[PDB]
């Protein structure tokens, strides 16, 4: 295991889906926000029903 | 443009993300966007620009 800062990562993975690291960096907030909301609603879907 | 950067201390460099080989930091090895208000974590240092050394003519 290597270590690597973890916004270092996602520009890694975005770079890896032909998106260019910058528009992780320029968007960092944002992309967090999403990403924090998105698994909250994964709490409420598995909440929600069986 | 690939690879990553890193210092070893006090002088930074890009490099290939699986195989450290520092290499300097220049107008080649890099794009620009945005400035420098935007990116959470950037760090000051020069980029080699290796066209001014040809018009130093
Ligand atoms: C970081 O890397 C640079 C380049 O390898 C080192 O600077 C060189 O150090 C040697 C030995 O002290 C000198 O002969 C060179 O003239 C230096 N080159 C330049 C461009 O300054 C630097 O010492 C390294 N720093 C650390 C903390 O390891
Ligand atoms: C990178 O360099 C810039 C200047 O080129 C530094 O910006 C100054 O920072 C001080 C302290 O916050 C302010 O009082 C100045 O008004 C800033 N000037 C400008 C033009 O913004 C910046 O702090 C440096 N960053 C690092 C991490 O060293
Ligand atoms: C990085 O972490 C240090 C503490 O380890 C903190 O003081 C600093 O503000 C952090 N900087 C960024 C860009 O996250």
């Amino acid at each position: 295991a290597l270590q690597i800062p973890f916004a270092m990562q996602m520009a890694y993975r975005f770079n890896g889906i032909g998106v260019t690291q910058n528009v992780l960096y320029e968007n960092q907030k944002l992309i967090a926000n999403q990403f924090n909301s998105a698994i909250g609603k994964i709490q409420d879907s598995l909440s929600s029903t069986a | 443009r690939e690879g990553v950067f890193v210092s070893n201390g006090t002088h930074w460099f890009v490099t290939q993300r699986n195989f450290y080989e520092p290499q300097i930091i220049t107008t080649d090895n890099t794009f620009v966007s945005g400035n420098c208000d935007v990116v959470i974590g950037i760090v000051n240092n020069t980029v080699y620009d290796p066209l001014q050394p040809e018009l130093d003519s």
